[PDB]
């Protein structure tokens, strides 16, 4: 021990430094060195190694993950918190950082903190999945109003038919049928005659079908269809099929008309 | 720039925040020189 | 009466929410909100620098701003006169610098200069008893046949925050 | 331009002639050339000259020649034993060079007047060192070195000899050896250790003769004082239980809610507090 | 020679951020 | 920390700057030209 | 000439409500309340913030040397045996010297027994203790001057 | 668009000049439309009569590929820089080199003159750029900063005097007197090879393989993004008429409306008689003083001159 252990450390330590100096980058050398000092619980040294590695190549996302991870493993919550903040500040586009950052805060129990992080994240107008994760985050607690608010922003950030449909569906799931109807009205109002198609109108039909408004469904089906592009052809066919199904839920006149 | 404006005493409380040394006007760490 | 943080006349030590009553020497650098809004999380990045020096960090910075018309006073080249000022100040400053560099190529100082000093120790027994002292600074005469005194060659590795970047299919892979 | 100095070095004369060399010497620490200053402190004095570059002073906050703190005049090991060791600074070779370089840029970007990170810490003080801090200038420190011809018995300059003729210090005393680098970093500094041993004997903090006792046995009251002096001093601490007063021997007993507060009032008080321009001395029971 | 085994070659004390690192210290081997 | 070393190449040469003249093709002419 | 109770400080950080001791010191209370009413304090910065000691504001120039009273320039102190600085959130006028007053005022962050002789206590705060601690914790320079601007946005005096 | 904006006439190829043995990497035009100059892998600098297209004068003296060429406006000088490492000042009064600016550690990719001060700015593979005092041959400043080779540098009189970009994809704006960066833009995903400053608007543009961005001055607010033609693009150049030209390594050239990003014309040009299809693409290109001729330097070892078509509409 006392001296015998020490010599070992010099041979390893010196070797690590030699490797780094030779190759400079090749951050597997940086990382291995950091890991070894971490294992010996010399974490102040480890921190300096990670910072030095960052000076060489701050864009490398494995490096940052290993750094933050190291802090968390040693229960150094506030160091980890700092590091996460830096990572997202300098490389905002990396989604891995955001997902881990919110997860850490959630584990720590800091719901407010996590919310704050997500609000920062959303400023970057990221990706469908990120928005879903934010909404799901809210839905692990009741917080339905918060969820709906997020959706309100989301369907305008990424104004894709599908997202609008999803939003409506969300309302359906939680029985806000009055609001779901309104959402569908908003969607069709927004998209307008210019562009709208199959999916949304079908979904709306299904909604009213489930609401037991069959006559209304037919009105919607017919009026909105005639009001817009119809025939594209595949979409039209799908719509027709849906209509037929609804009807089912003398009367085979269009069977003859389609054939003839 | 009148005497009233230039030399009006800085207002109100003094913050003990500064050590006898910290409270002194300075240009160069050890004191003020000119 | 309360005896807890929850709840001058009291004549009690009371600390109402969380003002610390024992030494901590805590590391944390105060979180800040500015005017109406935001916890200033961008304060991380500035940390090394002075407030004066700018640093982009928020998403807003990244997002586009449009138009600005054919022209507006907003984008224009300072002016003739600003340029003249800048150019002249620059020119003089550079020349000073150059002359120092050029001092090598061309191998005499005679100023006696006085200074007045305030100490920071004071105490009335520290000097004979003066709030100030005066020092006459004199430049030491250099022996012209003296060789370079000491050795400069020694070499030490280059020193190390990155600005945010703000910028694949299987088949393609 | 202009050094950083102790009041004790600079001199006991207010008028001073001080000379300057552009790159005079390497600093014995960061080992760079730096502007050097000489001056004569006084009549029999030695011509002191700055020993270390201005930067590594701003770094550890010290006189250039003495390396004693600006405020306390204490060797660095002491004031670190007094607050914060964790400042550090690499001793090792090329690190030292590197860290000095960077910290030199960091300092370059400061307001200029501030010893970098330490000053954020440097405000909170007075634990002990104030009480062990030196009060007056100490001039015995600038005397000329001991004539080393005479200390062999021979010196042939007679009375002219500017050096000093007297018995030197026995090399036995551990206080002799005193490296510079060593005094700078705060390693095994004999002086600093001596001052530490002196710190301990300060009758002060152990207290606790008996459990829960908040009774304060106050000696040296005096018959000018009132109690209201006491209360308006001691309401800072907390909820008083009571105060017993005796003016026949001028001793005042006190009692607080918790013993903690009584310890405190000892600490804050002991051989420190004075009000009514008269020393208020404290003891247990 | 001692730029390695004596004194931490070059030291970057980590920068300190909104949280308390004062308390933390680590175990021996 | 500036070295007292020199080199042959470095020494003064062509210390004057040849400004263009009017018939060489000073900028004044150029601005006016079609 | 109304002695209303609480005063309202809508600041960038948050909203703080204060109780004036008309009981003990009507002149200073009138001064402060009147200035609030006038909008005098609107847009001003808490130019001094000393952690675990005090927060000083009320200076329209931002210099620490400006400000003026509704009485004209400076006025007399209203010192009182019942008015001592025990505890945080105590509202008092900041005096360079005795019986001279300007608008500037400060809020304690802790017990400050040594201040009694120097200053006149205005009153006490009622709502915004999280706010003052968050202001108290704002980073400042060597002169106790906040690096960012912590400003008062709207002052109101009801009663 | 604003309203199907600014109708500009198409350009046609007017003339093809052979006579380099290497790739022509650089074209510059003299202040009076008299002669235009070319740097080449041949190691020569050739000066060509703008009008007739005949070769006037071949200079020799660089050791390696000449990469960059500037003709001073206020003094009768060429500056050239090369893969050699050497930046030279030729006095065109004698056709010889009078000074040489020494000190980059690798190839110098680029250079430019301050328009009023008399200082020369150069870019190198070694990741620095330098500010050189023309008169004393002295490194006024060294601009550390980028992590890869600096590629194109432009110099301007007003604010951010030095605009530079590198293969590390980020643009820095350099404050001349400080020799420090005011602004870092990081909005290109791949190497920035070319930048250009707009004659009147106080704006600037940068080109990358992926796309071309305009910028506000100072501080480089984002303004527009011209997307269209995707190649490794080596040249951006602009007329007072608002015509922005993009060259490319694959031979392609596109003309743009500076204002809108309307790409009115696409020119793909035949490679030279011999040659190979792969040796196509324009290393660089320039506009005579009258804005009436576009000159291109091509890897097929030619110079092509384009002329604006007069029948057009
Ligand atoms: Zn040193
Ligand atoms: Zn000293
Ligand atoms: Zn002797």
């Amino acid at each position: 021990d006392e001296e015998e252990l020490n010599d070992y450390k010099l041979r390893k330590r010196k070797t690590f430094e030699d490797n780094i100096r030779k190759n400079r980058t090749v951050i597997s050398n940086w990382i291995k060195y950091a890991q070894w000092e971490e294992s010996l619980k010399e974490i102040q040294r480890a921190r300096s190694i990670y910072e030095r590695a960052l000076d060489v190549d701050y864009r490398n996302i494995t490096l940052w993950l290993k750094y933050a991870e190291m802090e968390m493993k040693n229960r150094q919550v506030n160091h980890a918190r700092n590091i996460w903040d830096r990572a997202i500040t300098t490389l905002p586009r990396v989604n891995q950082f955001w997902y881990k950052y919110t997860y850490m805060e959630e584990m720590l129990g800091n719901v407010a903190g996590a919310r704050q992080v997500f609000e920062r994240w959303m400023e970057w107008q990221p990706e469908e999945q990120a928005w879903h994760s934010y909404i799901n985050f809210e839905l692990r607690y009741k917080e339905v109003d918060r969820a709906r608010t997020i959706y309100e922003r989301f369907v305008l950030v990424h104004p894709d038919v599908k997202n609008w449909i999803k939003y409506a569906r969300f309302e359906e799931k939680h029985a806000y049928f009055a609001h779901a109807r309104k959402v569908y009205e908003r969607a069709v109002e927004f998209f307008g005659d210019e562009h709208m198609d199959e999916h949304l109108y079908v979904a709306f039909a299904k909604f009213e079908e489930n609401q037991k408004e069959f006559e209304r469904v037919r009105v919607i089906y017919k009026y909105a269809l005639d009001r817009i592009s119809k025939q594209e052809l595949f979409k039209n066919y799908t719509i027709f099929e849906k209509k037929f199904g609804d009807r089912r839920g003398k009367r085979r006149f269009q069977y003859e008309e389609e054939v003839k | 720039p009148t005497y009233e404006t230039m030399f009006a005493p800085e207002f109100g409380p003094e913050n003990p925040f500064r050590t006898q040394q910290m409270a002194a006007p300075r240009n160069m760490l050890s004191g003020y020189a000119e | 009466i309360p005896r807890l943080l929850e709840d001058p006349e009291i004549h009690v030590a009371q600390y109402p929410l969380d003002m610390g009553r024992k030494k901590k020497m805590s590391n944390a650098l105060a979180i800040q909100v500015d005017s109406e809004g935001k916890i200033k999380y961008d304060a991380i990045a500035r940390q090394g620098q002075s407030k004066d020096k700018v640093i982009y960090s928020k998403y807003t910075d990244l997002v586009p701003k449009e138009v600005m018309n054919a022209d507006d006073p907003d984008l224009q080249r300072p002016d003739e006169e600003a340029i003249k000022e800048i150019t002249e100040k620059t020119r003089v400053a550079l020349e000073k610098s150059v002359s120092q560099k050029v001092a090598a190529a061309m191998p005499k100082l005679a100023p006696a200069q006085y200074i007045r000093y305030t100490p920071s120790q004071q105490g009335v027994a520290f000097n004979s008893g003066a709030k100030q002292r005066v020092i006459r600074m004199v430049e030491m005469q250099k022996d012209p046949m003296e060789p370079p005194r000491f050795k400069i060659n020694k070499k030490i590795p280059r020193g190390p925050p990155p600005a945010p970047v703000m910028h694949m299919t299987v088949k393609e892979q | 331009d202009f050094p950083i100095l102790c009041q004790t070095c600079l001199g006991e004369n207010p008028y001073i002639r001080m000379t300057k060399e552009k790159y005079g010497k390497e600093c014995k620490i960061c080992a760079r050339p730096f502007t050097v200053f000489r001056w004569c402190p006084g009549v029999r004095m030695r011509f002191k000259k700055t020993e270390v570059c201005q930067t590594c002073s701003k770094l550890k906050n010290v006189c250039q020649t003495c390396l004693l703190d600006l405020e306390y005049g204490l060797p660095i090991q002491v004031r670190d034993a007094g607050l914060s060791f964790k400042d550090d600074m690499p001793k090792s070779d090329v690190n030292k060079e590197y860290y000095t370089q960077n910290m030199e840029r960091e300092i370059s970007n400061s307001d200029g007047t501030r010893p970098v990170g330490m000053l954020g810490k440097a405000t909170s003080t007075s634990d002990m060192l104030l009480k062990l801090a030196r009060t007056t200038p100490y001039y015995k420190r600038n005397r000329p070195h001991i004539c080393s011809f005479w200390v062999k018995g021979e010196c042939k300059r007679g009375e002219e000899c500017p050096y000093r003729h007297e018995k030197p210090t026995d090399p036995d005393d551990p206080l002799a050896d005193q490296n510079i680098k060593d005094r700078y970093y705060g390693i095994n500094d004999p002086v600093a250790d001596k001052l530490l041993k002196r710190a301990s004997t300060m009758p002060r903090l152990d207290p606790p003769e008996d459990k829960t006792i908040t009774t304060l046995y106050v000696g040296g009251l005096g018959d000018t004082i009132t109690e209201t002096d006491l209360r308006n001093h001691f309401y800072q601490f907390g909820e008083i239980r009571t105060i017993t007063v005796v003016q026949r021997q001028q001793c005042a007993f006190i009692q607080f809610a918790t013993r903690q507060a009584a310890e405190v009032a000892a600490e804050k008080s002991f051989n420190k507090l004075i009000v009514n321009g008269r020393r208020l001395n404290v003891k247990w029971g | 020679g001692v730029d390695y085994n004596a004194e931490i070659p070059f030291e970057k004390k980590p920068a300190l951020g909104f949280y308390d690192t004062s308390e933390e210290n680590y175990q021996a081997l | 920390q500036l070295s007292k070393q020199y080199s042959s190449r470095d020494l003064p040469s062509h210390t004057k700057i040849k400004y263009r003249q009017t018939t060489q093709d000073a900028p004044e002419e150029v601005r006016n030209r079609d | 000439s109304w002695q209303p109770p609480n005063v309202y400080l809508e600041t960038s950080m948050g909203i703080i409500v204060l109780e004036l001791y008309w009981k003990h010191a009507p002149k200073t209370c009138k001064n402060f309340a009147e200035l609030a009413r006038r909008g005098y304090y609107n847009g001003t910065k808490f130019h001094r913030i000393i952690k675990d000691f005090m927060i000083q504001g009320g200076d329209p120039t931002g210099t620490g040397r400006g400000g003026a009273s509704i009485y004209g320039k400076q006025f007399e102190d209203e010192l009182h045996p019942d008015l001592k600085f025990t505890g945080a959130g105590i509202l008092a006028m900041a005096n360079a010297g005795p019986d001279t007053n300007g608008s500037q005022f400060f809020v304690t962050l802790a017990p400050t027994q040594w201040l009694d002789g120097k200053h006149t206590i205005f009153g006490r705060v009622c709502q915004g203790i999280g706010m003052v601690n968050r202001v108290g914790m704002v980073e400042t320079n060597s002169q106790d001057r906040p690096v960012d601007d912590v400003k008062i946005i709207k002052a109101y005096p009801s009663g | 668009t604003m309203p199907k904006p600014q109708w500009h006439p198409p350009w046609k190829l007017y003339r093809v000049i052979s006579g380099h043995l290497g790739w022509v990497r650089c074209i510059a035009v003299e202040p009076g439309n008299q002669w235009f100059v070319t740097g080449s892998a041949d190691r020569t600098i050739k000066i060509w009569d703008l009008a007739s297209g005949k070769l006037k004068l071949s200079l020799t003296g660089h050791i390696s590929t000449v990469r960059g060429v500037i003709v001073s406006t206020r003094s009768p000088y060429l500056f050239s820089c090369g893969e050699d490492k050497q930046v030279k000042c030729w006095d065109l009064e004698y056709n010889k080199v009078i000074r040489h600016y020494h000190g980059h550690l690798s190839a110098v990719y680029g250079l430019d003159l301050h328009p009023t001060i008399d200082v020369l700015v150069t870019c190198s593979r070694d990741s620095t750029a330098r500010i050189w005092d023309v008169r004393t041959k002295a490194s006024v400043h060294t601009l550390s900063g980028h992590t890869n080779a600096v590629a194109t540098v432009r110099c301007q009189a007003a604010e951010p005097q030095i605009i530079t970009g590198s293969h590390d994809t980020t643009i820095r704006l350099w404050d001349l007197v400080a020799g420090k960066t005011r602004v870092t833009l990081t909005n290109h995903k791949k190497s920035v090879r070319a930048v250009v400053l707009h004659p009147r608007h106080y704006t600037f543009a940068s080109g990358s393989p992926d796309n071309i961005k305009q910028w506000k001055f100072p501080d480089g607010s984002f303004i527009q993004n011209l997307s269209g033609h995707n190649a490794i693009i080596n040249t951006l150049t602009v007329n007072s008429d608002g015509v922005l030209v993009s060259g490319a390594d694959n031979g392609t050239m596109h003309l743009w409306d500076w204002r809108t990003g309307y790409n009115f014309q696409r020119v793909h040009a035949a490679v030279q008689p011999g040659s190979l299809d792969s040796e196509s693409g324009i290393f660089a290109c320039a506009f005579d003083q009258s804005e009436s001729r576009l000159l291109t330097a091509e890897a097929d070892k030619t110079i092509k001159v384009y002329r604006e078509d007069d029948t057009a509409t």
